[PDB]
């Protein structure tokens, strides 16, 4: 079971992207700001 | 543990910790205490006149060694107190002179016994000394009154280049 | 209706330090416990002190006068229950009623405290009720009933302003502070010595200007020091009453050395006599001490002690300890010597003591916060 | 130099006996007082902290 | 079955840290165009002013 | 100066904040001039104290 | 017997509906490694189960949901949601129906029944739930003779979870956290069946098996849950285990729930203790102390602070314990305020009454390494205190006031103090003078600013941990 | 999650502090300090 492992720990990684999600947030975040 | 009785069966881990005390190891020397705890307190003298001589080393040594060698019975333990005189003798070459002002001889007669080997000699200048008659200073020691001038002045800026990476890393 | 049996109660403060005696005892506990219907100043004093003989013709005719004062609230409260006024019952009650708490025990309680409480409108009643928790966390000196009135005073210190009785809760508050070690809030709201003066809680008024003094001597830096208790205006009369009161003030600011420990004396026998303070008989009188060591020990740097020993009387071994002790006990920072004898003194916390409280601060109580702040994901 | 002060410390080997001080340092000590209402900020914070969790 | 999951999520992952890459350094140059609009907010009190009271 | 008088004031609103999300009016941000005036402020006058090590040697 | 048939109706009712019912939704939420949100709810409800009115607490008619939620353990098409609607209906046995009890006796063939009914869909909390919430809430009884065995063999279906859990699934289930989870707490019910008598000898080379199917292909929660088993069973039987980590010292990537990290971070203190390595124990122990201010109001913070406080006296300095004291505590005497109170003064002769005397609690405490240098303590405490009292002292005064009979015993305790470097002392080796002396330059013109560094560090890294808690939502 | 190990294992509070000056000391302090008059 080499990469039916592999790939569920980078079905971990999409915890990794709610991070990212999270940095898509911060640049929304001053947008209006700078549009203000 | 249902094994049969030996007659070393605690003079072998008295043995064991004098020299496992000996060879400087202390969380050896509580893995002796903790191996085996509650029966080390009552039984084997020679585990309790170890244990209290190791008080003897916490609370005043250079007072209770040949005191000490005066009682073991059951010769094994002077081996181990040799090296155990190794160690006294070490921490004499780092603990009477080059910690101190002057000693006269005669107290280097006293602690370094056999009042004249090459022994307390060697040790004499095993500091990096010379010795006059009769004394021994433990001078020319601790010198320039060093400060490390403007370095650390330098090298903590250096620090404040990752600092301004922590005001780098984030946004 | 405070004042009598709050003397009996500082009576019951006669009966804690001398202890060995069983007749100081119990003449002014007879004297106390034949006049005026006093059921419990010698019911919880035959709880502790010495018992009774017998009581028929002793004590239970004043038993029997409590069963007149009984009879007559079964005249009263009957009479006022056809009444329909400002609730005749409790309030013609209420008298006779902290009348009977004064006579029994904390059945006063039930009869006062709600009985009044349940009513009224105005603190005046319910600062009675304030003042007879205060007077009976005196009796059985409490820790209890001595807060309680304080969680049922401050239901009405949220609207007020009143003259002579909320400084007296401030005197009361404060005496509740230094009956314990509570020591500066005590003496700052003491220091409006005018508008307190005569109410029928207080004792002698100069009195209250002796507790006044002794608790703002300390609490008092040098110039707010000299400016209160030297160019105090009104204080200079009623502390020139007692000579040695003005005679301790004058021998503190005067700094010598030996008239530190005449005067220290004195306020050694004065300082015992008090009640819910002689438990606190120490660590004022030390504190004296180092106030005193405090303002003579900076300005000097090359003192040896043999020149204190010379005017304090003998300190040649005497203070030895005591400064060691003084030093050692975490304040008073100088150095205690070998026969080279030079006391060497601090800094004034303007650069270098300064720089600790910061990080003790932003260790403990934002280290919680981490704690907190690693309550995040489980 | 005991009841009264001038900063006029003793030195019984100097001669001027000598009195020098630096009054401004209030840098350290304003802050400190900002420490001292400010740990009290977070205290009454601490009560919204731990009461919208749980 | 399981070729064809790590060639998609595979694919999403390092599409996604090209992109968390990237918005960080957005999210930098927005302050460098907010110095920008500070200027602009500095600059309109330099030289007059016409003093009135508030009504 | 220019950031304790202003600090005092950045910290008097925690008096205020509470809870009843939308039944209190008055959110406003605190930190601004403190972070990056203290920021620009500090370091280069920590590398002004390190003009004296790097011209001098 | 009226009021116990609605209460189990309602809180069990209300426990499985959420708990199924959300951890079908939690299951069928594709990605959730952190979400969980029955599951925690459902050990807070456990956690609660403890306390209160069991899975059946023999509850005055027959106990019967034992009987009735492992028959047709079998979570089909929605009708078995109704057939638990049918086990609310039939929770009436007790009541209605002739009453059979089934516990003790049928539970053997009631812990063949997950089995017994058809496939387990993929929801592994429900039969995990069912191989523990039986008898677990049944070590409570106490009795622990041939139930022993028999809440083994519920851990047995427990170890079948775990052949269903890491042999069954094999993408990303993400319930094997949740049954990592579960699988911790009735690792602790393994704890409270073997060694109420014997050893986990299963799970010894099962620990270490444990963490190695938990090392770092599924590894969350897993890996301190097991350390703390690890670090806490390994106390009691014996040490060098704690050794046996320190070429493979490992912990985890992010800290986990405050309680667990903070008696985690106790635990490795305690075995510091012994260790007599001070410097690292003192902030990690203050750093357990504080962080669970949670516990019953029997105690146990004063016995996880009794048990933590006593190499802070063998520090050579200690805070006093007036913010500690508690009067059960003050009744069980257990860090024996009268021990500080010994520390605080130079006494031989009360401390070691306190040492003979006490020797009684002294057994509670297990501690006796404390004593054969508390002592040396004690003495270095009168030296510190008249030594810090003093600016020069000489061994006329101090090596016959505390009575050591000579000079030079006391130039050995000075010697050890230097060594220690607590005084900066001289002796003059000529007449018999401690020509004893102070250092200068106290002031902070070199130490406070290289302090800085230590108090900018600790703010720098609270503003990255300020960053990554802005980085979750 | 409360227990893991353990299941199996103003007043004087503040006073306390100069309390422990008060009890392994000066308990006689006036009655020896307030004889220096006349001891010497």
């Amino acid at each position: 079971y080499l990469s039916k492992i592999e790939e569920l720990q980078l079905i971990v990684n999409d915890k990794s992207q709610n991070l990212r999600r999270l940095q898509a947030q911060r640049n929304e975040l001053n947008a209006k700001v700078r549009l203000l | 543990e249902q094994l049969p009785e030996s007659a070393y069966m605690h003079q072998l881990l008295g043995l064991n910790l004098l020299f496992l005390l000996s060879q400087n190891r202390v969380a050896e020397f509580h893995t002796e205490l903790e191996r085996l705890p509650a029966k080390d307190i009552q039984t084997n003298v020679y585990i309790k006149h170890p244990v209290s001589l190791e008080q003897y080393l916490m609370e005043g040594s250079y007072n209770k060694v040949f005191l000490a060698k005066g009682n073991i019975p059951a010769e094994s333990y002077t081996f181990f107190i040799d090296i155990l005189l190794d160690t006294i003798r070490d921490e004499i070459a780092g603990c009477i002179e080059k910690a101190y002002e002057k000693i006269l001889f005669t107290e280097a007669t006293r602690i370094l016994f056999f009042n004249t080997p090459k022994k307390m000699t060697d040790y004499a200048k095993k500091r990096g000394w010379v010795l006059g008659p009769n004394n021994y200073y433990s001078f020319a020691s601790q010198q320039q009154k060093p400060e490390d001038t403007t370095i650390p002045s330098t090298e903590l800026a250096k620090q404040v280049i990752e600092y301004a990476r922590q005001l780098e890393m984030i946004v | 209706p405070k004042n009598p049996d709050l003397r009996i109660a500082q009576l019951r403060f006669l009966l804690s330090l001398p202890e060995h005696r069983g007749d100081a005892a119990v003449r002014d506990e007879l004297m106390a416990a034949v006049r005026d219907n006093n059921m419990a100043p010698y019911y919880e004093a035959l709880c502790k002190s010495l018992d009774w003989q017998i009581d028929v013709d002793l004590l239970n005719k004043m038993k029997k006068a409590n069963e007149d004062e009984l009879k007559r609230l079964d005249e009263e409260l009957e009479d006022a229950e056809k009444n329909l006024g400002e609730s005749e019952i409790r309030d013609a009650m209420m008298a006779k009623a902290e009348y009977l708490c004064r006579i029994g025990d904390k059945e006063g309680a039930l009869t006062a405290f709600r009985k009044t409480y349940d009513k009224t409108v105005a603190l005046g009643h319910r600062l009675d009720i304030v003042f007879y928790l205060l007077r009976i966390g005196l009796f059985y000196m409490d820790n209890d009933l001595i807060t309680r009135n304080t969680e049922k005073a401050k239901s009405l210190i949220e609207e007020g302003g009143d003259w002579d009785r909320r400084n007296r809760l401030k005197v009361y508050q404060g005496l509740y502070c230094v009956a314990i070690r509570d020591f500066k809030q005590a003496a700052e709201l003491f220091l409006d010595t005018v508008s307190t003066f005569t109410s029928y809680e207080l004792m002698d008024y100069k009195t209250f200007v002796t507790y006044t003094v002794y608790v703002s001597m300390i609490a008092l830096e040098r110039p707010d020091l000299r400016e209160k208790v030297i160019k105090g205006a009104e204080i200079l009369e009623v502390l020139h009453s007692l000579p040695a009161v003005r005679q301790y003030l004058f021998s503190l600011y005067e700094c010598r050395y030996s008239v530190f420990f005449q005067s220290l004396a004195v306020v050694e026998q004065e300082m015992k006599k008090d009640w819910l303070f002689a438990p606190h008989y120490r660590y004022y009188v030390r504190e004296m001490r180092i106030h005193a060591y405090s303002q003579l020990l900076e300005s000097y740097r090359s003192l040896t002690l043999g020149y204190m020993a010379e005017a304090f009387g003998v300190g040649v071994e005497f203070i030895d300890q005591e400064l060691s002790r003084f030093i050692a006990a975490g304040r008073l920072h100088c150095k205690i010597d070998k026969v080279n004898e030079i006391v060497e003194t601090n800094r004034p916390d303007s650069k270098n003591w300064q720089y600790q409280e910061t990080i003790k601060k932003g260790d403990l109580l934002l280290n919680r916060v981490q704690k907190l702040s690693r309550v995040i994901n489980m | 130099i005991l009841d009264k002060k001038f900063h006029g410390i003793l030195d019984q080997g100097e001669g001027v006996l000598i009195i020098f001080d630096e009054p401004p340092v209030d840098k350290t000590y304003e802050a400190a007082l900002e420490t001292i209402q400010n740990m009290s900020k977070v205290v009454d914070s601490l009560y919204n902290k731990a009461k919208k969790l749980t | 079955d399981l070729y064809s999951r790590y060639k998609k999520l595979q694919q999403e992952l390092e599409f996604l840290e090209v992109q968390e890459e990237y918005i960080k350094d957005e999210q930098k140059n927005l302050k460098k165009e907010f110095l920008h609009a500070q200027e602009e907010v500095k600059r309109i009190q330099s030289i007059p002013l016409v003093i009135g009271q508030f009504l | 100066n220019y950031n304790k008088a202003v600090e005092e004031e950045d910290k008097m609103t925690p008096e205020q904040l509470a809870i009843k999300n939308v039944g209190k009016q008055d959110p406003k941000r605190h930190l601004e001039e403190h972070v990056d005036v203290l920021m620009t402020s500090n370091i280069v006058q920590c590398l002004a104290a390190m003009l004296d090590t790097v011209v001098f040697k | 017997e009226p009021p116990p048939p609605p209460a189990p109706q309602d809180v069990e009712m209300k426990e499985e509906a959420a708990t199924g019912g959300g951890s079908t939704g939690e299951a069928d939420g594709k990605t959730a490694a952190a979400a969980a949100e029955h599951s925690q709810r459902e050990l807070d409800t456990v956690t609660l189960e403890d306390i209160k009115e069991h899975v059946k607490q023999l509850e005055k008619a027959v106990s019967g949901k034992e009987p009735r939620f492992v028959l047709r353990a079998l979570r089909m098409l929605p009708s078995t949601s109704r057939r638990l609607n049918h086990y609310v209906l039939y929770k009436a046995v007790q009541g209605f129906f002739t009453s059979n009890n089934a516990t003790r006796d049928f539970l053997l063939p009631f812990l063949e029944e997950p089995m017994d009914t058809e496939a387990d869909l993929q929801f592994r909390p429900r039969t995990g739930k069912a191989a523990s919430t039986p008898l677990l809430p049944e070590v409570e009884a106490y009795l622990q003779l041939l139930v022993v065995i028999f809440m083994m063999n519920s851990k047995r279906y427990k170890e079948a979870q775990k052949i269903s859990d890491d042999l069954m699934q094999k993408i990303s289930t993400q319930n094997r956290r949740a049954l990592d989870l579960v699988a911790a707490k009735c690792y602790y019910y393994h704890a409270r069946v073997y060694e109420f008598l014997d050893k986990l000898d299963v799970v010894r080379s099962f620990l270490h098996a444990r963490l190695r199917t938990a090392t770092l292909r599924h590894d969350a929660d897993g890996q301190a849950t097991l350390l703390n088993l690890l670090l806490r069973n390994y106390l009691h039987y014996s040490l060098y285990d704690q050794a046996e980590k320190l070429v493979s010292k490992s912990v985890f990537p992010e800290q986990a729930n405050n309680n667990e990290w903070a008696r985690y971070l106790y635990y490795t203190g305690r075995i510091k203790a012994i260790q007599l390595e001070y410097s690292e124990a003192r902030r990690t122990m203050t750093n357990a102390l504080r962080k669970a201010p949670q516990h019953t109001a029997v105690g146990f913070k004063q016995t996880v602070h009794k048990l933590l406080i006593v190499v802070e006296l063998l520090l050579g300095e200690i805070p006093d314990r007036l913010q500690f004291r508690q009067p059960s505590l003050k009744r069980s005497l257990m860090p024996y305020f009268l021990l500080t109170q010994a520390v605080r003064t130079g006494n031989l002769a009360k401390f070691n009454q306190v040492l003979d005397q006490f020797g009684e609690k002294f057994q509670a405490d297990g501690t006796y390494t404390l004593i054969i240098r508390l002592r040396h303590n004690v003495i270095k405490t009168g030296v510190r205190m008249i030594s810090l009292s003093y600016s020069r002292i000489s061994l006329a005064d101090i090596a016959q006031k505390l009575q050591l009979d000579s000079p030079e015993d006391a130039e050995f305790i000075v010697a050890k103090a230097i060594r220690d470097g607590v005084i900066e002392a001289s002796i003059n080796h000529e007449k018999g003078y401690v020509q004893s002396k102070e250092m200068i330059d106290i002031y902070s013109t070199r130490e406070p600013q290289l302090a800085f560094h230590q108090r900018i560090s600790f703010c720098l890294d609270i503003h990255n941990m300020s960053v990554k808690a802005m980085r979750f939502p | 999650m409360s227990e893991k190990k353990q299941p199996v294992d103003e007043d004087n509070w503040d006073d306390d502090n100069v309390e422990d000056d008060f009890s392994n000391q000066l308990r006689a302090e006036l009655e020896k300090h307030g004889y220096k008059m006349e001891t010497s």
